[PDB]
């Protein structure tokens, strides 16, 4: 694994050697964590504990983008191609459970089975749910055990475990016991996690711009890029030719 | 012609094809300033 | 810049100083792209702004929106033009992309790093290293097979293109069920470069054209990974040579043979180059003229297949040196063309009598008055027809102009190829500089020559 | 004049595989130039 | 003597030249636009290739009296 | 010992001790211009009357059908053949091939082919002694122009039967009629042309004046002068600083060429990119680009045409037009 | 909306002929890239951003 | 007329840039 | 017809191969001459 | 002297001779001689 590429001095940075000499990066990034490329214009770091409580913000955010793009832009194809999905666009699946309703959940490949929870039960689950799953990740402590790999583990595996990182529990797969694939997979997570971010903002706009979602866009988008894009949607109608 | 709101710039379009003709001139002129070194 | 004392060049040979400055020779390169882009979209901008909508473009002097509107773009039925804001957007987008690669270049050339072998390795490379040099060309054999399948994602899916040979006048048309055929593509690759033959010129349907392009593009992303992950065979270290001259020079001879190529199907082609952008080819026009002459005394009451001329041959109808009817006069060396208003005319014995007495179409008739009055004959000063016609009328047709700049820009070509490929071995050898007055071979041959 | 086709084909063949071959065998080694 | 190019590069040389061969110039374009041109050689304006009298292109038929033969054809 | 067969061969083809040098572009030289001479020796002394026009009406071109040395041609191939490619076993016979042309075919491709390889072996006979390899690429001007008169001219105007006719007069006709359709004096390739043959021969005049003028004395008057030379000397046989002196007092002390490199290269350059631009024009011209069109240009104030230079060579072109093909053209515009 | 565009364009070739005269300048000046790092960004910043603004205005136009 | 003048105007602009960077690039410092 | 031709002429036929023996003489001959060349080489 | 570069001279001398050689051929299509 070549770590020089991104931790140390000589890692990539968002300019190149031409555009950005190695003496206007800030000194409070000095290549220490996954993701540095010296990108810090708005001096919002400062320091390097600054820079840590928001690299958990950063991580925290990467990590839930990820999930919601896939959440995002899955159902709606499935729909589109054919699955008896309702709601599939994710700006319209919340009205879906509104008077009464409820909604389809396609476990892939087995099939649609019926959502019988009703939207008060959903939100007190989710509420219920969250709440405690955060204030497990603030405490450091969790009740119980059973996670794959680790097995049956007490309620005292979770000291010593790395805020953003821990191990044990959350590492049936290990993966990552190696210390230079657990960085260079550091890099790999936050970089997949600034582009789900950067998606689900692209998301939200195009959603609001052209009224559909995301899978319907890159559809529609492939099938006439010239006729079908930022431009032709803010036109509205039909250009009168300038023959 | 050019777009309606692209017609004021019509005088300038039809002046750009020359620009490449230009270059090989200025690369002349360069050398000529450092005295064809 | 360097001066001739550190390099042994001169100023006109100045470029030669960057043979061996890999960040340098980068940057010339980028900013001569950036040229090309710049002067594609100057140009098109230049022909939409001076392009006027009932003329025909052939009638114009535009060489690039014939290019976009054989693409597809603008054009309807007939080729008539529709709308010249696919034109606009195409030299907008080529003006606006020539910036970003002059200021790369520029830089580049600049304030880039001289070599790039230090600090980039992956850009770093040297003539002598074959593996780097078939890296770098298949990478550029990737691009150009992913560019042929653009034109092909354009000709199936993204409106198609403009079909001359589609029923009533040509339109634009999606190409449905392309020629995969193996032996129809390179049928034409191994043709004969004569008449009735043309090689690849003679290339007339968009079926085929799009399924050379698959073949093309399919080809050439093979190449590109098989030159990434192959070294030239020892035949071929031995055949060649290994330096940056060398490679030049198989490119010059390259582009010079598709230079010759391209003017031969600008001149020829009216399938890529349909004759409602391009105005007629040569052999187009001569056969319209025969057409005309014979539909009007046909009109004249006149027997348009008993009539001989003076000769005893006939006037307006012969016979081709292999039975086929033919137009008569001069224009039997053109009696192998073939284009969209004629070939309705067209039984399996050639020029079918009943249906030039009863079958033309007014469309037909037409486009052969005005291939007839728009013949590829001008002068340089853009004055139409023969050298004896007065100044009255300013056309020179698009076909002549390509096939003319095409052909000398083609034969410098060939030259620049010669002058590399012998100063490539020269070098190479190390007599480039001269004799070396020491050591001269012929004083060390046996004399009598 | 298939005879005449296939022997003329033959010496085309022949005199274009040995200019094929002639550069093919080791052709820039023939120079009396050092290194 | 003076190597011509340091002629060509001084500015006595140019503050001499703006005024001279910018008044020749002028001279050159008042010798053709006041009609001095046409007068000293005799070359018919473009009105005056043709009179009433002849409309086609004259001939000199006369040797000897070949002055008064180009004074009668030409424009007056 | 290198006994092997391929390898003997190849050391006799590549040998620079054979009195003319074959190489692997003699190869391919020596049979192509072999047929072609043979085909052309043959064709100019015996060869029936060819229907060049494709309208019946045959030209003989051959002594033995009553020709002279400057009137006889091998004529070339029939319009109504065009480009189609017409060698001996796509004719019925000899006679009908001889009828319609093929001699010409025949002649016109094996010549391209040899003058082609004569340029590589140019080159490869340079390579071979150790040289500079351009002297192929100063060839490449007459390959350039015999290229455009036998072929490219044809493939633009789509016969063959438009080729040079291989023959004094036939060039003439060939010259005359070009002039006819294309104004080739109106053309500036042409006129470029022309200054590079009018200046090649100034320049090689005096070259070899001033080479002359200042050769240093070594022999007698009873004596030619050239005998002042020997093979292989190493010293210089002339005065280059006496020779440059004269030059420019002369005409200009500067603008001169006092370095005989630079002087050689000149000599080189100038009819070799004149010939280039001249054989160009004729390619050119192939696909109907012509000279100058300067055809009632001139207007006077009431709009009659005041006829010029331009006009005088145009009514000529017309006398050269009308007469041209004189039974050959059913239709008033000439396009084929 | 097309004045607003025709203002923008203008204001495109001005900055684009700001740049073709100054970017080779700075970066052929002795320490001129080193120092002018601002103004080349902001040239090349405003002139992307016009160009963007240029072709989003089309649509409105 | 205003589209020749423009026109001039342009083409002075154009002919001008080139060797404005050149006197430009002479006078500041060098490295041309 | 009056008499016999190869009737070759156009139609697009691959190095103007109307007869298989065409093809099989060329190939013939290159072989040859490359089994010559190929058993000659490494004798250099 | 040498206060004025020679080859700011020779570039101001070069685009006077093609401005004027572009006045010449646009002469070449307007005015007298331009087949109009
Ligand atoms: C956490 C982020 C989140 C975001 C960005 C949105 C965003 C949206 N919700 Mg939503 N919701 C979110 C969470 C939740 N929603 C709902 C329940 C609903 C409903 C019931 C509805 C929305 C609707 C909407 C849309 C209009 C407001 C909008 C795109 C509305 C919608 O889809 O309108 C078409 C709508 O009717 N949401 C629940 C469960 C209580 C959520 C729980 O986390
Ligand atoms: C004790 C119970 C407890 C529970 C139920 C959860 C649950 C959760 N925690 Mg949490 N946590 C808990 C304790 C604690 N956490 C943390 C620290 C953190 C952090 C720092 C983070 C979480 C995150 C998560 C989420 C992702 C879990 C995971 O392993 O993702 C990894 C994914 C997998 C292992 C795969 C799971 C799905 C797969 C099995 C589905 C397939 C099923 C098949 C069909 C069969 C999740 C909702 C993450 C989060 O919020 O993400 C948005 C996160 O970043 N926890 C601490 C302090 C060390 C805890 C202490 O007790
Ligand atoms: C054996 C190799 C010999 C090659 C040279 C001799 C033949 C060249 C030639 O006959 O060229 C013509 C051919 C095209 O042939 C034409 O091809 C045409 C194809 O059109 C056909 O198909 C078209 C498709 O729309 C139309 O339908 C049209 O109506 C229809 O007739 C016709 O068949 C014509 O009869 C036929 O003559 O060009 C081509 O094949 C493209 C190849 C490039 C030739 C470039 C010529 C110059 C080459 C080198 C110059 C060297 C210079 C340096 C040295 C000096
Ligand atoms: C043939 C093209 C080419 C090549 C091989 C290089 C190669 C290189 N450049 Mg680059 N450069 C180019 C074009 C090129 N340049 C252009 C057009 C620009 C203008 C934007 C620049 C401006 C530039 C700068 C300012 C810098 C480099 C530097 C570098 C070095 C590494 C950084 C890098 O990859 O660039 C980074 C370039 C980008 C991130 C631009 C985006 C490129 C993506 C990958 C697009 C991929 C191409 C895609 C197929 C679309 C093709 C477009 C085409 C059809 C026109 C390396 C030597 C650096 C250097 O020398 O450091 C000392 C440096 O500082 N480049
Ligand atoms: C793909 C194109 C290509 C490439 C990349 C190069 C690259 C190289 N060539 Mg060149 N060359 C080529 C094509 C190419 N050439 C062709 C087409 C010819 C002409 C037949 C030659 C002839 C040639 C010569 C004779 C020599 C070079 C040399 C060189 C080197 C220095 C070039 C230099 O400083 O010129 C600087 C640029 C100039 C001096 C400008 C020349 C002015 C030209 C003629 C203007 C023409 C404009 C005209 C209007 C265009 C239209 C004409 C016609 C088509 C109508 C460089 C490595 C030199 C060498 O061997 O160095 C090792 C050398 O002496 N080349
Ligand atoms: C297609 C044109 C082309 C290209 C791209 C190049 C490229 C190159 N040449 Mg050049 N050159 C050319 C043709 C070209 N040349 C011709 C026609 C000649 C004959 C006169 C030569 C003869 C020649 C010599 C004699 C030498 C080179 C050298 C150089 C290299 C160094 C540049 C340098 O230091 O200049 C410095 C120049 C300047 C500081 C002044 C010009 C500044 C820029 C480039 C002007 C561009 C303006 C542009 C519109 C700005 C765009 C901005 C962008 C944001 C849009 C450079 C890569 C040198 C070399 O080998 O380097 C080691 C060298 O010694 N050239
Ligand atoms: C831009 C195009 C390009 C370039 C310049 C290269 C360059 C190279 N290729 Mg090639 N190649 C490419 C595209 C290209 N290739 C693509 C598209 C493919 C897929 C088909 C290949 C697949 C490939 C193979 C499989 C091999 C190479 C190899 C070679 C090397 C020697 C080839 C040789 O002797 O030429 C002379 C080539 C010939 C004489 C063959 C011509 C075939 C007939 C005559 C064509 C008939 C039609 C024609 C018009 C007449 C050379 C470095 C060789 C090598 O060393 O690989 C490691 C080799 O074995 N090539
Ligand atoms: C300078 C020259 C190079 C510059 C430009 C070259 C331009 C185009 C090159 C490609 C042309 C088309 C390629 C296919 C040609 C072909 O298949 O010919 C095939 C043709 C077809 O042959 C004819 O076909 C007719 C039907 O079309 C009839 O059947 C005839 O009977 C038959 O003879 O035969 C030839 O023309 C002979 C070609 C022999 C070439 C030998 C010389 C090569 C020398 C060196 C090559 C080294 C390697
Ligand atoms: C009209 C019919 C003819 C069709 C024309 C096109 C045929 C396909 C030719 C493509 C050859 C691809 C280039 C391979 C390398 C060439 C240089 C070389 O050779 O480099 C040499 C290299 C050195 O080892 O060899 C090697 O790497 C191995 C290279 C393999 C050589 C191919 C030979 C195939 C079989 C030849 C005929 C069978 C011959 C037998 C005839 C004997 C008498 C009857
Ligand atoms: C290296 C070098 C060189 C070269 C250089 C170059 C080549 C450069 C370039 C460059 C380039 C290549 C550039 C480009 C550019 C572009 C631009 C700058 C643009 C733009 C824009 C605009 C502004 C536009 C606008 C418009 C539109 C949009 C449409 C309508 C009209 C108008 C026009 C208005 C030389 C030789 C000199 C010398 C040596 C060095
Ligand atoms: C797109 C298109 C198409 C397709 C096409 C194609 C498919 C093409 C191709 C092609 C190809 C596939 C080609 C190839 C080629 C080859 C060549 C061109 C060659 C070569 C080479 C050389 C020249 C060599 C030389 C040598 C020798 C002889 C020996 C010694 C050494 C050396 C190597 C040097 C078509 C028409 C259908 C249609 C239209 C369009
Ligand atoms: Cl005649
Ligand atoms: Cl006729
Ligand atoms: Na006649």
């Amino acid at each position: 694994p070549d770590l020089e590429k991104w931790y140390g001095p000589d890692r990539k940075l968002f300019l190149p050697g031409g555009l950005l000499d190695r003496d206007d990066v800030p000194e409070y990034l000095n290549g220490e964590l996954a993701g540095d490329y010296g990108y810090d214009p708005l001096g919002l770091g400062k320091d390097e504990e600054q820079v840590e409580k928001y690299r958990a913000n950063e991580l925290l955010h990467a990590r839930w983008a990820m999930l919601a793009a896939a959440g995002i832009i899955i159902p709606e194809g499935l729909q589109a191609n054919g699955a008896d999905i309702k709601g599939g666009t994710w700006f319209e699946t919340g009205a879906e459970m509104l008077n009464g309703g409820t909604l389809n959940y396609f476990a892939v490949p087995f099939g649609v089975v019926q959502n019988p929870l009703p939207l008060a039960a959903v939100t007190l689950i989710e509420i219920v749910l969250l709440g405690a799953v955060e204030k497990f990740r603030v405490d450091g402590t969790g009740p119980a055990g059973f996670s794959p790999g680790v097995g049956k583990f007490d309620s005292d595996i979770f000291d010593g475990l790395d805020k953003l990182y821990p191990g044990g529990p959350f590492d049936p797969l290990n993966l990552a016991d190696d210390p230079e694939v657990f960085a260079e997979l550091q890099v790999k997570e936050i970089k997949n996690g600034r582009l789900a971010m950067i998606a689900v903002l692209a998301f939200a706009i195009q959603s609001y711009v052209t009224g559909e979602g995301p899978y319907a866009n890159i559809t529609k988008h492939l099938s006439d890029p010239f006729g079908y894009n930022l431009l032709t949607v803010l036109q509205g109608d039909d250009r009168v030719p300038t023959l | 012609k050019l777009p309606e709101a692209y017609a004021p710039f019509s005088p300038i379009v039809d002046v750009l094809p020359i620009i490449p003709v230009l270059f090989i001139l200025l690369a002349f002129v360069w050398q000529a300033s450092v005295s064809f070194r | 810049g360097r001066d001739q004392e550190t390099t042994g060049f001169a100023w006109w040979a100045g470029n030669a100083r960057l043979i061996n400055l890999s960040g340098k020779l980068l940057g010339a390169h980028v900013a001569h792209a950036g040229l090309i882009v710049f002067w594609a979209g100057a140009m098109n901008l230049f022909e939409v702004s001076h392009f006027v909508p009932e003329k025909p473009m052939y009638e114009q002097g535009l060489i690039l929106l014939p290019h976009i509107a054989t693409l597809g773009y603008g054009v309807g039925p007939g080729g008539e033009v529709l709308d010249t804001f696919p034109y606009f957007v195409s030299g907008v987008l080529h003006l606006i992309s020539s910036a970003v690669l002059g200021f790369g270049g520029v830089y580049h050339s600049l304030i880039g790093p001289e070599t790039l072998e230090e600090s980039y390795p992956f850009f770093g490379y040297v003539w002598k290293d074959k593996n780097k040099m078939t890296n770098i060309l298949g990478y550029h054999l990737i691009i150009l097979g992913c560019g042929a399948w653009l034109l092909v994602l354009k000709a199936l899916y993204f409106g198609g293109v403009y079909d001359t040979w589609a029923p009533g006048g040509g339109d634009v048309r999606i190409i449905s069920n392309p020629t995969t055929n193996a032996a129809i593509i390179f049928g034409y690759i191994v043709k004969s470069p004569f008449g009735g033959d043309g090689w690849i010129v003679s290339v007339d349907n968009l079926e085929d054209i799009i399924g050379g392009h698959i073949w093309i593009g399919t080809l050439c992303i093979l190449g590109g990974i098989w030159h990434i992950y192959t070294t030239p065979w020892p035949w071929a270290r031995r055949a060649f040579v290994w330096s940056g001259e060398a490679y030049l020079s198989y490119s010059l001879a390259a582009v010079s043979l598709m230079g010759f190529t391209a003017c031969c199907f600008a001149w020829f082609n009216n399938t890529a180059y349909p004759s409602e952008f391009y105005g007629p080819t040569g052999p187009e026009a001569s056969q319209a003229q025969a057409f005309t002459f014979l539909v009007r005394d046909q009109r004249l009451g006149a027997n348009v297949a008993s009539a001989q001329g003076p000769t005893g041959l006939g006037k307006y109808l012969m016979r081709s040196p292999t039975g086929e009817i033919i137009f008569g006069g001069e224009t039997m060396r053109f009696w192998d063309f073939r284009g969209p208003w004629v070939e309705p005319l067209r039984g399996p014995s050639g020029l079918d009598l009943v249906k030039l007495k009863n079958d033309i179409q007014p469309w037909q008739e037409r486009r052969a008055a005005e291939y007839m009055t728009h013949a590829p004959l001008g002068s340089l000063n853009s004055v139409g027809g023969v050298a004896t016609e007065i100044n009255a009328v300013n056309f020179v047709s698009p076909r002549s102009w390509l096939a003319t700049s095409h052909f000398c820009l083609g034969f410098f070509f060939f030259v620049g190829h010669l002058w590399h490929a012998g100063r490539a071995r020269a070098a190479a050898a190390g007599f480039e500089k001269g004799i070396d007055r020491v050591d001269e071979p012929v004083l060390s041959m046996r004399p009598l020559d | 004049m298939l005879t005449l086709k296939i022997f003329v084909y033959t010496v085309v063949t022949f005199f274009v595989g040995l200019f094929i071959f002639g550069f093919l065998s080791n052709d820039p080694s023939r120079n009396p130039g050092k290194g | 003597e003076r190597p011509f190019s340091d002629i060509l590069t001084s500015i006595r040389y140019w503050v001499i030249h703006s005024i001279t061969v910018p008044s020749l110039f002028i001279a050159g374009w008042l010798f053709v636009s006041t009609g001095l041109a046409y007068d000293v050689f005799g070359s018919p304006r473009p009105n005056e290739y043709f009179t009433e009298d002849r409309q086609d292109a004259p001939l000199i038929t006369d040797r000897f009296n070949a002055l008064e033969q180009v004074k009668k054809l030409s424009a007056q | 010992e290198n006994t092997s067969l391929w390898a003997r061969f190849c050391e006799w083809i590549t040998s620079t001790e054979n009195r003319l040098y074959i190489g692997w572009f003699g190869v391919i030289m020596i049979p192509t211009l072999l047929t072609a001479i043979s085909v052309y020796i043959i064709a100019f002394i015996a060869a029936p009357p060819v229907d060049i026009d494709g309208i019946r009406e045959p030209v003989s071109g051959s002594l033995l059908y009553g020709n002279n040395i400057i009137t006889g041609a091998v004529v070339p191939t029939s319009n109504a053949i065009g480009l189609h490619f017409y060698p001996i076993w796509e004719a019925a016979s000899l006679d009908e091939w001889l009828y319609n042309g093929g001699p010409y075919q025949l002649v016109v491709c094996h010549f391209f082919l040899g003058v082609c390889c004569y340029m590589g072996r140019e080159w490869e006979l340079s390579y071979r002694l150790g040289m500079r390899p351009w002297i192929a690429v100063a060839y490449s001007a007459p390959v350039a122009a015999a290229t455009a008169v036998f072929i490219i001219y044809p493939i633009g105007q789509g016969s063959f039967s438009d080729g040079m006719p291989l023959g004094i007069s036939g060039t003439f006709n060939f010259m005359i009629v070009f002039q006819a359709e294309h104004n080739i004096l109106m053309h500036p390739f042409h006129m470029f042309g022309v200054a590079g043959v009018f200046g090649g021969s100034l320049f090689s005049a005096m070259h070899g004046s001033l080479v002359t003028s200042s050769l240093i004395r070594e022999t007698t008057e009873n004596e030619s002068a050239n005998a002042g030379y020997k093979f292989g000397q190493e010293e210089e046989t002339y005065n280059i600083v006496a020779a440059h002196g004269y030059f420019g007092r002369l005409i200009f002390q500067y603008a001169s060429f006092n370095n005989s490199r630079s002087l050689h290269f000149f000599l080189a350059v100038w009819p070799v990119v004149c010939i280039w631009l001249t054989a160009l024009g004729i390619s050119t011209m192939a696909f109907n680009l012509n000279g100058f069109n300067f055809n009632q240009s001139v207007v006077d104030s009431n709009g009659r045409v005041l006829n010029t230079w331009a006009d005088i060579i145009n009514r000529a072109n017309l006398g050269m037009e009308v007469m041209h093909e004189r039974n050959a053209h059913n239709f008033p515009l000439d396009l084929a | 909306m097309t004045s607003i565009l025709q203002i923008a364009l203008l204001g495109l070739v001005l900055v684009s002929f700001a740049l073709v005269v100054g970017v080779p300048v700075v970066f052929a000046s002795p320490n001129g890239w080193t120092e002018n790092k601002g103004v080349v960004f902001s040239g090349l910043s405003v002139w992307f951003l016009l160009v963007f603004a240029v072709g989003v205005f089309n649509s409105f136009a | 007329s205003l589209t020749l003048i423009l026109q001039l105007v342009a083409l002075f602009a154009v002919v001008a840039a080139g060797p404005l960077v050149v006197v430009l690039l002479s006078v500041r410092g060098g490295n041309l | 017809l009056v008499d016999d031709r190869m009737n070759g002429d156009g139609t697009g036929l691959p190095f103007g191969v109307n007869d298989g023996i065409l093809g099989w003489v060329i190939a013939g001959t290159l072989g040859t001459i490359w089994a010559i060349y190929f058993v000659s080489q490494k004798d250099l | 002297i040498g206060r004025i570069p020679l080859w700011l001279v020779g570039t101001v001398v070069g685009l006077l001779a093609i401005g004027l050689l572009a006045i010449f051929f646009y002469g070449s299509y307007v005015g007298l001689g331009s087949s109009l």
